[PDB]
RNA sequence: AUGGUGAACUAUGCCUGAAUAGGGUGAAGCCAGAGGAAACUCUGGUGGAGGCUCGUAGCGGUUCUGACGUGCAAAUCGAUC
RNA sequence: UUCAAAUGAGAACUUUGAAGACUGAAGUGGGGAAAGGUUCCACGUCAACAGCAGUUGGACGUGGGUUAGUCGAUCCUAAGAGAUGGGGAAGCUCCGUUUCAAAGGCCUGAUUUUAUGCAGGCCACCAUCGAAAGGGAAUCCGGUUAAGAUUCCGGAACCUGGAUAUGGAUUCUUCACGGUAACGUAACUGAAUGUGGAGACGUCGGCGCGAGCCCUGGGAGGAGUUAUCUUUUCUUCUUAACAGCUUAUCACCCCGGAAUUGGUUUAUCCGGAGAUGGGGUCUUAUGGCUGGAAGAGGCCAGCACCUUUGCUGGCUCCGGUGCGCUUGUGACGGCCCGUGAAAAUCCACAGGAAGGAAUAGUUUUCAUGCCAGGUCGUACUGAUAACCGCAGCAGGUCUCCAAGGUGAACAGCCUCUAGUUGAUAGAAUAAUGUAGAUAAGGGAAGUCGGCAAAAUAGAUCCGUAACUUCGGGAUAAGGAUUGGCUCUAAGGGUCGGGUAGUGAGGGCCUUGGUCAGACGCUUGUUGUAGACGGCCUUGGUCUUGCUACAAUUAACGAUCAACUUAGAACUGGUACGGACAAGGGGAAUCUGACUGUCUAAUUAAAACAUAGCAUUGCGAUGGUCAGAAAGUGAUGUUGACGCAAU
């Protein structure tokens, strides 16, 4: 039901002797066994993820948190990605531009990940016949098919 | 050609319910149930068949000596050979390349 | 169960303290491109599993056929 | 011998469909279904496994990428963009 | 006929690339098929042998 | 109107399994050959795709507005599908 | 359907025997799931039911029958249900089920009132239910009842829980060796914790291999025909679970080094990230020999037992081929904006805690020995008489096995095994009917409408237009052949590339015996073979390393068993897809693009649906929708290439 593809990221826990896996959108251009690091001083690769304050003006980012802390809401589906489109140091801010060419403001200290997500560019092939359509919502939702209400 | 019937109470062919036809020493067809098929073990890091353990359902495993379960390498029946092999090699040379690192770093500040 | 093919292990085996019983079984089979000959099988019951010996001459038989204890019971055929 | 004239791939879907529909899912299936060549070893290896991962037969080095292209032209300037905002950091 | 050794190497990939294909339709077609390609071989061997000397 | 029962039939979704003779057509990809200076184009093989097709098992039922129509049957039987 | 006999007061129907047929192995045959509940089997019996009858019964009265450590339920979890802590609700109860709950047991040590407390190392999962075709520890063969069996008898196994030793390995290099290596050797310390594998798994297509069956040669027996012929026809010739040795693709390892690129599948992938080649390792599906096990089963000859029954006995053997059907498996290839389950459970690795030597301590995931495996189901039908349709109602109900011939074929048609011969009957057999048919000449003039029937209709060769989304239309349209006998040609596999001296002629038979040359035909009498065979020969006893001629071309010679294709003569009252089987075709017009779906019981449609196109709302302290509230929810295990409304 998602046209992107995911990726596996063990991270050690530091707290306890044990393995933490974690499920992340794979942005394109990771590959397995890749290094994604996680934190302020991250440099500034795709697949990393960082706060939106700690990069410089012309990033792109996806996977983005709408507040502090719930790990990402803005920007998953593939092809997508927001741009930071200027830092706001005061009162900590920071205004980014969605998808959808919305303007929003938010916390320089909500984290994001560096880079458009995989599988863009799927909509451009037409969906031909109706199994296919079939096929692709018997995974998602019983929303198809759609049966005009004049009718 | 004598016909076969099922043995078991469950009438539906399926994974668990292969048949295999049997020439039974009493001069009839008899028919035999087949366990399911045993699948070689992986290995953890490469994913591939690894060679020299034997092969068999996961419970019947308790059964078998320690010389079908263990080759005398390290990592014995977990990783296959040269994921083994180059796991010594990112080991070694990785320690190799930190004290490396170390020597460096203790030249430089010293000279800052 | 299995078979084994060793005369001086074999006689360790019947007074093992655990063997009751034993039978002997003679057969009358062919060999290679001639005449044939007296073939005979010496059987031994243990306590979960059914030695058994097969002797193709019956030159070795008598030596072997003596050499059982007394005090085990043979099923002679 | 080229045994289909202009449709090729697509030619497998009959008259159905109509000719713009086959042949605008025509351009597609040609790279889709495509071999690339791997960055990490370099061989002809490179295939399309679920939508938008594509994995090496050699050396299992799994790239992601596209739903039907290794590398999309909406995206290669993705990373040129971030490079070329790294060195400004250091210099 | 390759481990036979009357035949090289490089002849066998030859007409197996062909024996996929056509142009070789039965045994008997391949059999002299092959001696005329060893007696074209083996013409201008002799005439290479004569014409240097 | 109040309060209870019903998806063993059928309507839809999910989980779990099960079933679908035999032929026709012939796509990519591949191989060989020929043409030409190139671009590239034709010939002959494989190849099995294709919510394709003729057609049994199966699912519905178009027509005879056949049979029956106080029936074998509160809707079934036969042929043609 | 018919004949005869038996029983019976009472036979078109009961039984038996003899014929004639049918289902034709996608059964009218063998077993089951759900369902039924004793219909299963025996005795006796006909008032009632079996729309005729009936001494017959799925009926009546009386009784018998279902045996499990291994087959399943038991256990795990899926979609989902639901109890606590909580929050609503007057409330019956509703929400959620790990979320605003301080929610648990657990190994080492203490021991010697410590029973088990106590002092530390600890881990935190976090009710329960929920799939007798999802995962699942372990067994088969022979035989035996009136009715039971993978359950009973006999024989032969394996698994789990537990206790204890015996034997072996280990060791003063105290917790093993060998191989360069993939790895091996029956054993060959080891906790908390962490990691990994199995369970665990899409569909289709072709190919390789295995099993069951099919076809067939030799031989050992029996049965059938025999007016004539047929080394003829049919039939038996079988081997289990479990165990030892051994055996394959795939994959990997050592040497070596590549263009004059080479290996290579039906299907073009691979190779300096190292090929081809030479040599090895590994999983053991499968298969082979052996044990089980030939004393078992099967086919035959004599013995006589009103009987209860057996004994003596023989064989139960050696092969061959295949696009053969069913099925299993392996390496693959195609498909996707579908890439195609979870957990219990089991094992392994990293780690190093803890303990340990030889006067012996471990070793109970080495061999052997001892004990136990509780409860519940097991009978029968599973269907035009055992289930559901008021009935024994042509209706419906899930699945495994499936032979021979013609034939593409699980099509139609006939037959072998098996099972029925059952559904009221007798005589003439009027109209009118129901179901099959045939009609001289014309031919759709009939009818609202060629509605119904009819014609072509299989296969091979030739040939095929308008238009088009260039893929189709298209077996378009339209022509020529098809039987039988005798031949011709083509399409493969497996072996062999010499002579003279030499060594083994690892069969060395042969002449002598030496001495295992022995069993077999209660000591001895003395009688027999030595199983004519280990051990050495003076030897005539079709594979060869060495030299020679010169070794090569032409390529040859020997065996083997399949069908496919094409062609030539002859032949038949010109018949040949001879029965069955099986497309009418073309010019157009209206309309829906197509595949698909619905008014299950009068409308299958140009109606709905479908891909495509466009618009709208929504950046979650949200958009749409639910609830009586909620600390409630669906989208949402979601994020603008998404959800929702059109």
């Amino acid at each position: 039901g998602r046209g992107a593809p995911l990726a596996k990221v063990v991270f050690r826990d530091p707290y306890k002797y044990r393995l933490r896996e974690e499920i992340f959108i794979a942005n394109e251009g990771v590959h397995t066994g890749q290094f994604i690091y996680a934190g302020k001083k991250a440099s500034l690769n795709v697949g990393n993820v960082l706060p939106l304050g700690s990069v410089p003006e012309g990033t792109i980012v996806s996977n983005v948190e709408e507040k502090p802390g719930d790990r990402g809401a803005l920007a998953r589906a593939s092809g997508n990605y927001v741009i930071i489109i200027g830092h706001n140091p005061d009162e900590n801010k920071t205004r980014v531009r969605l998808p959808s060419g919305a303007k929003k403001v938010i916390s320089s200290d909500a984290r994001g990940v560096i880079g458009v997500i995989a599988g863009g560019g799927r909509v451009d092939k037409p969906l031909l016949k109706a199994g296919r359509a079939f096929h692709k919502y018997r995974l998602k939702r019983n929303s198809w098919p759609k049966t005009r209400g004049v009718a | 050609a004598q016909r076969v019937t099922f043995r078991r109470r469950n009438p539906y062919n399926t994974r668990s319910n292969k048949i295999k036809v049997v020439k039974t020493p009493g001069g009839i067809l008899r028919a035999q149930h087949v366990k399911k098929l045993a699948t070689r073990p992986k290995c953890g890091d490469c994913g591939s068949a690894l060679q020299g353990i034997s092969t068999l359902r996961p419970r019947q495993y308790a059964t078998v000596s320690k010389t079908h379960k263990t080759v005398s390498r390290a990592y014995g029946g977990s990783r296959c050979a040269n994921c083994v092999k180059e796991r010594i090699i990112r080991a070694f040379l990785i320690e190799e390349q930190k004290i490396v690192k170390k020597v460096v770093k203790e030249q430089t500040e010293a000279a800052k | 169960a299995r078979e084994i093919t060793d005369i001086k292990q074999f006689l360790e085996l019947t007074r093992r303290a655990d063997v009751k019983t034993a039978t002997v079984k003679i057969n009358k089979k062919l060999n290679k491109a001639g005449k044939p000959f007296r073939q005979t099988k010496f059987k031994v019951r243990g306590s979960s599993s059914l030695y058994t010996l097969v002797i193709n001459d019956a030159g070795k038989a008598k030596k072997l056929i003596q050499s059982l204890p007394p005090t085990l019971k043979v099923n002679r055929l | 011998a080229k045994r289909t004239k202009k449709v090729g791939i697509t030619g497998k879907y009959g008259v159905r469909y109509g000719s713009s529909l086959r042949r605008q899912v025509k351009k597609l299936e040609i790279q889709q279904h495509a071999r690339y060549d791997c960055s990490f070893c370099g061989k002809k290896t490179v295939k399309r496994g679920a939508a938008g991962i594509w994995t090496c037969s050699c050396c299992k080095k799994t790239v992601a990428g596209g739903a039907y292209t290794v590398s999309t032209a909406a995206a290669a300037t993705v990373r040129s963009t971030i490079r070329r905002l790294r060195e400004m950091v250091e210099a | 006929y390759r481990d036979a050794g009357k035949i090289d190497k490089h002849l066998y990939h030859v007409l197996y690339k062909e024996s996929k294909g056509n142009a070789f339709k039965h045994k008997r077609a391949l059999v002299e098929h092959i001696i005329q390609a060893k007696a074209d071989a083996q013409r201008e061997k002799a005439l290479n042998e004569e014409a240097e000397a």
